[PDB]
C-alpha cells in the first residue's frame, strides 16, 4: 500500500483551488461542453470507426447471401 | 335489414374483407402472378418435377404485413 | 487520534476507498471494478432468494422457477434481476479486459492474472447458472458443452462421465451444478479480494499509462462519488431489460422443459459465448476446436509476454488503436457468426474471423508496437 | 421445408412500452381456451385463483373451477373420488401419459399453453399468424393424412387441426366470434398465462424511468459539485531563477 | 425577506439532526405523492384494467 506523504518527490508547483460552494458544478456545461465532444470525437473517429464499418459491410452482405443461397437456390432446375 | 341478419349468425369476418383488399396493391398483384406462373408452370409440366413452397411465402409475407397494418383497427 | 486509522478493521476500509491515493486522472472506463463488484453481490444476493425457493431434482426443477416467477411474491422480478444481473456481469467483466488492453493495466502481472482466474471462474459459474432451470437450452447447453472434455487424449470419456455421475447429463448432474452454482461465486468473491490486494501494491493505472505519482487524489470525495452516479448507471441499464425487456437477451426455449430425445436445430450458449463457440466450431477437430477454445481465453494470460511498446496505454499510439478496435469488430463479428446456423456464408467468414482473431494478437498488436518504437526514434 | 417465413407486428394492445394488456380482452380469451383448446392443451401452470384480480371476480372463479371435476386426496380406504372444483389447482387436463396425446393426435403432441407466448420466436405473433394464418398447399407439395398445411409453420407439415371459426360464443354483452376476433383474444390471454407480471413489471418501469429521471440528473449534480474542486484548480510552475 | 433556499438551510439544513430529520419526513410524504401521481398517470394511458370492470360484478 503507499499513503500520502511517501508517494513521490514535487518541486516548485503552486496549485490554486477554489470551494464547491463557491462555484458552478456546471460551468458552461453546453457553450463549451459541445464543443470538446465534437472535437474528441473528430480526434478518433478515424481509429474507432473503421472496424465497425467493416464489420457492418460484412454482416449485412453475409446475410444477404445466406438467404440467397437457399431461397434463391431454386432458380433453374428445367427438363 | 333482415337478410343481413342471418349474413352475421352465419358468415362475415375482418380478416376476409381485409385479405382481399390487400390482396389487391402492386406487391400482392406481383407476388401472386410470380406465384401464378409457377403455379401453371408446374402443373404444365403436370409431372415428374420439382416445388412451389417459395412463391407463395412471398406473397403471405407482402400481404400479411398491410394486414397488421389496418386489420386490428375492425377487431372489437 | 483518529480510529479511522489505527482500528485493525477500519485500516481495510481506509485503505480501499478513503485514503488510498487515486489518479485525478481515471475515466469511466475504470467504474466497472465497481460495477463487477456491485454484480458480484447483487448476484449472490437476488441468487440467494431464488434458493429459499428452487430446488433442484429433475422432475421439480423447471416446476419451481414457474413457481417463482407467477406464485412467490415478487419472485419474478428477483428472477429476472438474477438472469439480467447475469449479462450484464458479463458487459462489465468485458468491458473491464478492454479497458485493461487499451490502457496497458496488464503490466501489473499478479493483478492481471488473478483478473483471468476472476474471468474463467465467472464463466464457469454463469454456465452451471443456466444450467438450473431445466430448459432445452439448458439440457443440450449443459451437454454440448461440458462434452469437450470428451476430446482429452486417452481419459476425456473418463473425466465427462466423472462430472455427470452418469452416461448422460441427469439426476447426478443438476444437483451437483446448483451446489457448485451456489459454492462458486463466494470463492469469486474472495479471490476477487486478493485481486484488490495485488492491485494495491501499485496504485491504479491511468488513462496516460505515465504514472500519476505527481497528482494523486483521496479516494475521498471523487472516487467514491464516482462510484455511486456509476453504479445508479448500471442499476438503470439492468431494470431497463428486467422492466421493459426481460427476455431480449434470453434464449426463448429454456423455457419448454428437457428431453434427452429432442435438440432443437439452432443451440448456441448464452450470447456471451458466442465468440467462444464460433472459434471452436470454425475448426475441423474435435482435439482442435477444443483446444482452440480455450486458447481463445487463455490467451489474455500470454498478453503481457508481447508487449513490445515502448509506451504504456494506446493514449498516444494510432496504429495500434486501430487494431484494438479491429480486435473489438472482430469478436463482435465472431458474436453473431457464433449466433447464426453452421453453414454458407457464415462458415468461412466465422473461419476467417478466428484466424484474424490468433493473428491480431499474435502478430499483429505486437508488430504495430514496434513499428511504433522506430517511428519515434526508441 | 428447410424455408420459412415469419410473422408480422400485429398492433396488440400491450405492444407499446407502458401498456397494459386488455383485462375484457383476457377474458374472452380463457373462454377461447377452455371451450376450444382445453381437451388437446395441457395448461399444467395457469389456475383458477390466478384469474380472480385479473379478468373474472371471486364469485365468478369459484363457479368455472366448479365446471369440471377432478381427482382429490385419498380418503381412509384409500380411495381418491371426484369433487366440484376449487380455485386451488390448476388447469391439468387433456392427457394424463404424454403419449395418450400421442395416441388420440396422430402422433403429435399439442404442447402445454402457458409456455406459448414465450417459447416461440416472434411471441403473439406466431400465434396470432399460425392460427389466423391457416392457408392451402400450391404445387409440388404432399401431405400424408391430415398434415394440415400453414406457412408460419417450421416445415409447412403441422400435425394440428385448424379449429378457429368453429363460431363458439359466449363473449358476455355480445362480441362477434369471427375467426380473427377469437384469435386475438386467446392470444391476449396467451400473453398474460405467459407473463402475469406483465402489467406491474411496466408499471414499476414507469417508476423507474420517473425515479432515475429525478435521481441520475441529482447524483450527478452531486458528483460535479465535489469534482468542481479539481476541474477549475490553477497550476502555476515557479522554478528558481 | 432572504431566500427559500437560505432560511431552508438555517431552520433544517444546518445541523445533520434536522437535515436527517428532514428527509425522513421528506420521504414518507413523497411516497405516498409519488405513488398517486404515478399510478394516475399508469391509469390515465391505459382504461383495460379490473377497475372499471368492477361496475359490472358488484352482485356475485
Ligand atoms: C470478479 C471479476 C472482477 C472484479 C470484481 C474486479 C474488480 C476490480 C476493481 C475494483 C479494480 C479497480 C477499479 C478499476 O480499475 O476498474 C480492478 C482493476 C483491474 N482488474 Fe479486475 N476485476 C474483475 C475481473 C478482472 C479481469 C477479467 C481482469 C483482466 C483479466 C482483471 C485484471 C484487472 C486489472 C489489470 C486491473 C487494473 C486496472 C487499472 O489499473 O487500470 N480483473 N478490478
Ligand atoms: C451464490 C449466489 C448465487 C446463488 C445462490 C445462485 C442460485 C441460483 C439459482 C437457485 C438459480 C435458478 C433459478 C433461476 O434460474 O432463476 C440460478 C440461475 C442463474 N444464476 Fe445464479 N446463483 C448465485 C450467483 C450467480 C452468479 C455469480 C452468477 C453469474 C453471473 C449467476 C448467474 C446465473 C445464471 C446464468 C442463472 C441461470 C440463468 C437463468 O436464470 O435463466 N448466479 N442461480
Ligand atoms: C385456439 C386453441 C388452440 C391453440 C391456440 C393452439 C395453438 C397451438 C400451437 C401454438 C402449437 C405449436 C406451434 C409450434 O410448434 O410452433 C400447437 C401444436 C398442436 N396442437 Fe394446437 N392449438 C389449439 C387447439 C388445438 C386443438 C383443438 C387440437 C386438436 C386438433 C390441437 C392439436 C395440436 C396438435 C396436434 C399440435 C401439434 C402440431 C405439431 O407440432 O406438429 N390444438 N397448437
Ligand atoms: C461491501 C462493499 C464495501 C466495499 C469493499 C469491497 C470493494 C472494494 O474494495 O471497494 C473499492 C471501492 C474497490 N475499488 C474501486 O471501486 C475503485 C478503485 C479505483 C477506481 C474506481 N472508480 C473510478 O475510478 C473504483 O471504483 C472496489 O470497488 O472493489 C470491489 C470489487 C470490492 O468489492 C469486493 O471486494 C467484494 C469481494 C465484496
Amino acid at each position: 500500500g503507499r499513503q500520502f506523504g511517501h508517494l513521490t518527490r514535487v518541486r516548485h508547483v503552486i496549485t490554486y483551488s477554489l470551494s464547491p460552494f463557491e462555484q458552478r458544478a456546471f460551468p458552461h456545461y453546453f457553450s463549451k461542453g459541445i464543443p470538446n465532444v465534437l472535437r474528441r470525437t473528430r480526434a478518433c473517429i478515424l481509429r474507432v470507426a473503421p472496424p465497425f464499418v467493416a464489420f457492418y459491410l460484412v454482416y449485412t452482405w453475409g446475410t444477404q447471401e445466406f438467404e440467397k443461397s437457399k431461397r434463391k437456390n431454386p432458380a433453374a432446375y428445367e427438363n | 335489414p333482415k337478410e343481413e341478419e342471418e349474413e352475421e349468425e352465419e358468415l362475415v369476418d375482418p380478416l376476409t374483407t381485409v385479405r382481399e383488399q390487400c390482396e389487391q396493391l402492386e406487391k400482392c398483384v406481383k407476388a401472386r402472378e410470380r406465384l401464378e406462373l409457377c403455379d401453371e408452370r408446374v402443373s404444365s409440366r403436370s409431372q415428374t418435377e420439382e416445388d412451389c413452397t417459395e412463391e407463395l411465402l412471398d406473397f403471405l409475407h407482402a400481404r400479411d404485413h398491410c394486414v397488421a397494418h389496418k386489420l386490428f383497427n375492425s377487431l372489437k | 487520534t483518529n480510529i479511522r486509522k489505527s482500528h485493525p478493521l477500519m485500516k481495510i476500509v481506509n485503505n480501499a476507498f478513503i485514503d488510498l491515493p487515486a489518479p485525478s486522472n481515471i475515466s469511466s472506463w475504470w467504474n466497472f471494478g465497481s460495477l463487477l463488484g456491485i454484480c458480484l453481490i447483487l448476484q449472490i444476493l437476488t441468487g440467494l432468494f431464488l434458493a429459499m425457493h428452487y430446488t433442484s431434482d429433475t422432475t421439480t426443477a423447471f416446476s419451481s422457477v414457474t413457481h417463482i416467477c407467477r406464485d412467490v411474491n415478487y419472485g419474478w422480478i428477483i428472477r429476472y434481476m438474477h438472469a439480467n444481473g447475469a449479462s450484464m456481469f458479463f458487459i462489465c467483466l468485458y468491458m473491464h479486459v478492454g479497458r485493461g488492453l487499451y490502457y496497458g493495466s496488464y503490466t501489473f502481472l499478479e493483478t492481471w492474472n488473478i483478473g483471468v482466474i476472476l474471468l474463467l471462474t465467472v464463466m464457469a459459474t454463469a454456465f452451471m447458472g443456466y444450467v438450473l432451470p431445466w430448459g432445452q437450452m439448458s439440457f443440450w447447453g449443459a451437454t454440448v458443452i461440458t462434452n469437450l472434455l470428451s476430446a482429452i487424449p486417452y481419459i476425456g470419456t473418463n473425466l465427462v462421465e466423472w462430472i455427470w455421475g452418469g452416461f448422460s447429463v441427469d439426476k447426478a448432474t443438476l444437483t451437483r451444478f446448483f451446489a457448485f452454482h451456489f459454492i462458486l461465486p463466494f470463492i469469486i468473491m474472495a479471490i476477487a479480494m486478493v485481486h484488490l490486494l495485488f492491485l494495491h501494491e501499485t496504485g491504479s493505472n491511468n488513462p496516460t499509462g505515465i504514472s500519476s505519482d505527481v497528482d494523486k487524489i483521496p479516494f475521498h470525495p471523487y472516487y467514491t462519488i464516482k462510484d455511486i452516479l456509476g453504479a445508479l448507471l448500471l442499476i438503470l441499464a439492468l431494470m431497463l431489460l428486467v422492466l421493459f425487456a426481460p427476455d431480449l437477451l434470453g434464449d426463448p426455449d429454456n423455457y419448454t422443459p428437457a428431453n434427452p430425445l429432442n435438440t432443437p436445430p439452432h443451440i448456441k450458449p448464452e450470447w456471451y459465448f458466442l465468440f467462444a463457440y464460433a472459434i471452436l466450431r470454425s475448426i475441423p477437430n474435435k482435439l482442435g476446436g477444443v483446444l482452440a477454445l480455450a486458447f481463445s481465453i487463455l490467451i489474455l494470460a500470454l498478453i503481457p509476454l508481447l508487449h513490445t511498446s515502448k509506451q504504456r496505454s494506446m493514449m498516444f499510439r494510432p496504429l495500434s488503436q486501430c487494431l484494438f478496435w479491429a480486435l473489438v469488430a472482430d469478436l463482435l463479428t465472431l458474436t453473431w457468426i457464433g449466433g447464426q446456423p453452421v453453414e454458407h456464408p457464415y462458415i468461412t467468414i466465422g473461419q476467417l474471423a478466428s484466424v484474424l482473431y490468433f493473428l491480431l494478437i499474435l502478430v499483429l498488436m505486437p508488430t504495430a508496437g514496434t513499428i511504433e518504437n522506430k517511428l519515434l526514434k526508441w | 421445408s428447410d424455408l420459412e417465413l415469419h410473422p408480422p407486428s400485429y398492433p396488440w394492445s400491450h405492444r407499446g412500452l407502458l401498456s397494459s394488456l386488455d383485462h375484457t380482452s383476457i377474458r374472452r380469451g380463457f373462454q377461447v381456451y377452455k371451450q376450444v383448446c382445453s381437451s388437446c392443451h395441457s395448461m399444467d401452470y395457469v389456475a383458477y385463483r390466478h384469474l380472480v384480480g385479473v379478468c373474472y371476480t371471486e364469485d365468478e372463479a369459484k363457479a368455472l373451477a366448479e365446471e369440471v371435476e377432478v381427482q382429490d386426496g385419498p380418503n381412509e380406504d384409500g380411495e381418491m373420488f371426484m369433487r366440484p372444483g376449487k380455485l386451488s389447482d390448476y388447469f391439468p387436463k387433456p392427457y394424463p401419459n404424454p403419449e395418450a396425446a400421442r395416441a388420440a393426435n396422430n402422433g403429435a403432441l399439442p404442447p402445454d399453453l402457458s409456455y406459448i407466448v414465450r417459447a416461440r420466436h416472434g411471441g403473439e405473433d406466431y400465434v396470432f399468424s399460425l392460427l389466423t394464418g391457416y392457408c392451402e398447399p400450391p404445387t409440388g407439395v404432399s401431405l400424408r393424412e391430415g398434415l394440415y398445411f400453414n406457412p408460419y409453420f417450421p416445415g409447412q407439415a403441422i400435425g394440428m387441426a385448424p379449429p378457429i371459426y368453429n363460431e363458439v360464443l359466449e363473449f358476455d354483452d355480445g362480441t362477434p366470434a369471427t375467426m380473427s376476433q377469437v384469435a386475438k383474444d386467446v392470444c391476449t390471454f396467451l400473453r398474460w398465462a405467459a407473463e402475469p407480471e406483465h402489467d406491474h413489471r411496466k408499471r414499476m418501469g414507469l417508476k423507474m424511468l420517473l425515479m432515475m429521471g429525478l435521481l441520475l440528473p441529482l447524483v450527478y449534480a452531486m458528483k460535479r459539485h465535489k469534482w468542481s474542486v479539481l476541474k477549475s484548480r490553477k497550476l502555476a510552475y515557479r522554478p528558481p531563477k | 425577506a432572504p431566500t427559500l433556499t437560505a432560511r431552508l438551510y438555517s431552520l433544517l439544513f444546518r445541523r445533520t439532526s434536522t437535515f436527517a430529520l428532514t428527509i425522513v419526513v421528506g420521504a414518507l410524504f413523497f411516497e405516498r405523492a409519488f405513488d398517486q401521481g404515478a399510478d394516475a398517470i399508469y391509469e390515465h394511458i391505459n382504461e383495460g384494467k379490473l377497475w372499471k370492470h368492477i361496475k359490472h360484478k358488484y352482485e356475485n
